[PDB]
């Protein structure tokens, strides 16, 4: 049975996301000394971020570009930091190098989009405020402040070439929690359909089935039940504290009934 | 058999049938 | 100084939701009938800055709320951002910066527990939580965040923890970013309390058809726990079954 | 007999087999093609 509908349910949040309180930042914190800024209760198109003016680093690691909008996250992370041209490529999962080993390391396992572009017209001078670790005998540890000297200041200049040029990268951490998601973005929450083989996208939890009233005694805190089988059976819907049962789609096999062809070539179909 | 059950089983079969024990997507 | 756990210290591992299911799975609890640090910091005082570890129990009956926050941090000093949690009967004061501790902090009944706040980072407020009801609270750092449960039930016996399973219920989750190595517990001055330890151990939890964590089992205790966890059974029949190798 | 060989086949859909989830579609939506392509070559090789 093929999915007839595509549901949409997300929490009762219409205010934008402060992204351009960190995205438009008049200063970032050095990449040494970088900061978290945790975004939520708000729902921000990802598009503008995607597309905004004088970018040129916009890639997800651990996420897909545009998939952001059916996904919503329990808190957004936003780590904004300045580097050099040559060191964005080391803000991703599984990269070595400088910033990558001594200021600020990604886990390999980073689901977030780095999002950098090109800042010679704010962040040059040489920029003796920027600094960036140059020396250090091991790794870092996944988003850790770390505080020859090894504290090498940057030697930002208008004159220095696009891979000395400084660029203002920010860090998107998204944490897909079992408590309820707030950071939502554009999305139009739809009617709850019953009785219906849908998609279901209860705030980026993906699956398809069939949505009915449930009688499960949920704990406050809990958001959604399992099975024995560790399957997801219900949910709990983010605006209203009302959980729904999960039934998969029926299907089956098909099988025909026929005589011998020599007969006649009538058939029936269970 | 015994002609007064919804099953025309025997006391036999009807002990035995109950001293059994008692996802799919 | 009474030495004793018995079986309580266990919280629900995660908010998803499970019912009628015998569930196992590897988490930082207490374990089982071991002993916990009877302590008194006043008596004479003492507040020793006790180390984190893992992970730190705790627990107290009272009345005077002379129990009124703790002192968490990696130095326990101003180089470095240091985390302060104070109870009070309006809110809670969450304080993780660079606090610069005196020689004995305490709360005047004055901020005489610290000289000056500085590169602050994280502040919480919330409603307050904190001579026969015990307040259990596990400490626990996952993840680069902060962690506390709770839990409130009268007990008749104050000097000894009884028996029993009470499962703790999630509070709080903090994404401070700090690293914590050792606490202190935070008094007020114008007092008994302990402290254990958690270790990597697997257990069986069973969950109630309400959905609520009932009976617990400690797999690594006893041959006979070794034998219900390969089993996933509370009741085992007679029989010789193998459960582990030897090396 | 037959239960408990249900139930061992239905448990094994859970397994990483090396690859980064155990799920189908937050591999499909976290990778591009060429790296996907082995992760899902891995995971079905595990389940045949
Ligand atoms: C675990 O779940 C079962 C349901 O299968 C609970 O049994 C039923 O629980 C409800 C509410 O807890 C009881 O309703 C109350 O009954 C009292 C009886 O005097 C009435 O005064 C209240 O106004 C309310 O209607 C219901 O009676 C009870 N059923 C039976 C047969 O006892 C059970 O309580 C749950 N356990 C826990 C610990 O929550
Ligand atoms: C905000 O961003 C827009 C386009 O990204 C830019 O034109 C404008 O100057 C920014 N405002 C600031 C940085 O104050
Ligand atoms: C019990 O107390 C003794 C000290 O009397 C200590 O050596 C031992 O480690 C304790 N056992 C546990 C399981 O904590
Ligand atoms: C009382 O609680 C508040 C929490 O809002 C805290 O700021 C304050 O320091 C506490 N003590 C007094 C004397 O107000
Ligand atoms: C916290 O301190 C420990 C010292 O043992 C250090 O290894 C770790 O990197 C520090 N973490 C942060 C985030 O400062």
């Amino acid at each position: 049975v093929q999915p007839t509908e595509s549901i949409v349910r997300f929490p009762n949040i219409t205010n934008l996301c402060p992204f351009g309180e960190v995205f438009n930042a008049t200063r970032f914190a050095s990449v040494y000394a970088w900061n978290r800024k945790r975004i939520s209760n708000c729902v921000a198109d990802y598009s503008v971020l995607y597309n905004s003016a004088s970018f040129s680093t916009f890639k997800c690691y651990g996420v897909s570009p545009t998939k952001l909008n059916d996904l919503c996250f329990t808190n957004v992370y936003a780590d904004s930091f300045v580097i050099r041209g040559d060191e964005v490529r080391q803000i991703a999962p599984g990269q070595t190098g400088k910033i990558a080993d001594y200021n600020y390391k990604l886990p390999d396992d980073f689901t977030g989009c780095v999002i950098a572009w090109n800042s010679n017209n704010l962040d040059s001078k040489g920029n003796y405020n920027y600094l960036y670790r140059l020396f250090r005998k091991s790794n870092l540890k996944p988003f850790e402040r770390d505080i020859y000297f090894p504290l090498q200041s940057y030697g930002f200049q208008p004159t220095n070439g696009v891979g000395y040029q400084p660029y203002r990268v920010v860090v998107l951490s998204f944490e897909l929690l079992h408590a309820p998601a707030t950071v939502c973005g554009p999305k139009k929450s739809t009617n709850l359909v019953k009785n219906k083989c849908v998609n279901f996208n209860f705030n980026g939890l993906t699956g398809t089935g069939v949505l009915t009233e449930s009688n499960k005694k949920f704990l406050p805190f809990q958001q959604f039940g399992r099975d024995i089988a560790d399957t997801t059976d219900a949910v709990r819907d983010p605006q209203t504290l009302e959980i729904l049962d999960i039934t998969p789609c029926s299907f089956g096999g098909v099988s025909v009934i026929t005589p011998g062809t020599n007969t006649s070539n009538q058939v029936a179909v269970l | 058999p015994d002609p007064s059950k919804p099953s025309k089983r025997s006391a036999i079969e009807d002990l035995l049938f109950n001293k059994v024990t008692l996802q799919k997507f | 100084a009474y030495t004793n756990s018995f079986t309580r210290g266990v919280y629900y591992p995660d908010k998803v939701f499970r019912s009628s299911v015998l569930h196992s799975t590897q988490d930082l609890f207490l374990p089982f009938f071991s002993n916990v640090t009877w302590f008194h910091a006043i008596h004479r005082f003492d507040n020793p800055v006790l180390p984190f570890n893992d992970g730190v129990y705790f627990a107290s009956t009272e009345k005077s709320n002379i129990i009124r926050g703790w002192i968490f941090g990696t130095t326990l000093d101003s180089k470095t951002q240091s985390l302060l949690i104070v109870n009070n009967a309006t809110n809670v004061v969450i304080k993780v910066c660079e606090f610069q501790f005196c020689n004995d902090p305490f709360l005047g009944v004055e901020f005489r527990v610290y000289s000056s706040a500085n590169n602050c980072t994280f502040e919480y407020v919330s409603q307050p939580f904190l001579f026969k009801n015990l307040r259990e609270f596990v400490f626990k750092n996952i993840d680069g965040y902060f962690k506390i449960y709770s839990k409130h039930t009268p007990i008749n016996l104050v000097r000894d923890l009884p028996q029993g399973f009470s499962a703790l219920e999630p509070l709080v989750d903090l994404p401070i970013g700090i690293n914590i190595t050792r606490f202190q517990t935070l008094l007020a001055l114008h007092a008994a309390y302990y402290v254990g330890y958690l270790q990597p151990r697997t257990f069986l939890l069973k969950y109630n058809e309400n959905g609520t964590i009932t009976d617990a089992v400690d797999c690594a205790l006893d041959p006979l726990s070794e034998t219900k966890c390969t089993l996933k059974s509370f009741t085992v029949e007679k029989g010789i079954y193998q459960t582990s190798n030897f090396r | 007999q037959n239960a408990q060989a249900l139930n061992t086949l239905v448990k094994q859909l859970s397994s990483n087999f090396g690859a980064i989830s155990s799920v189908l579609n937050d591999i499909l939506s976290r990778l591009d093609p060429p790296e996907a392509e082995v992760q899902i070559d891995r995971l079905i090789n595990g389940r045949l």
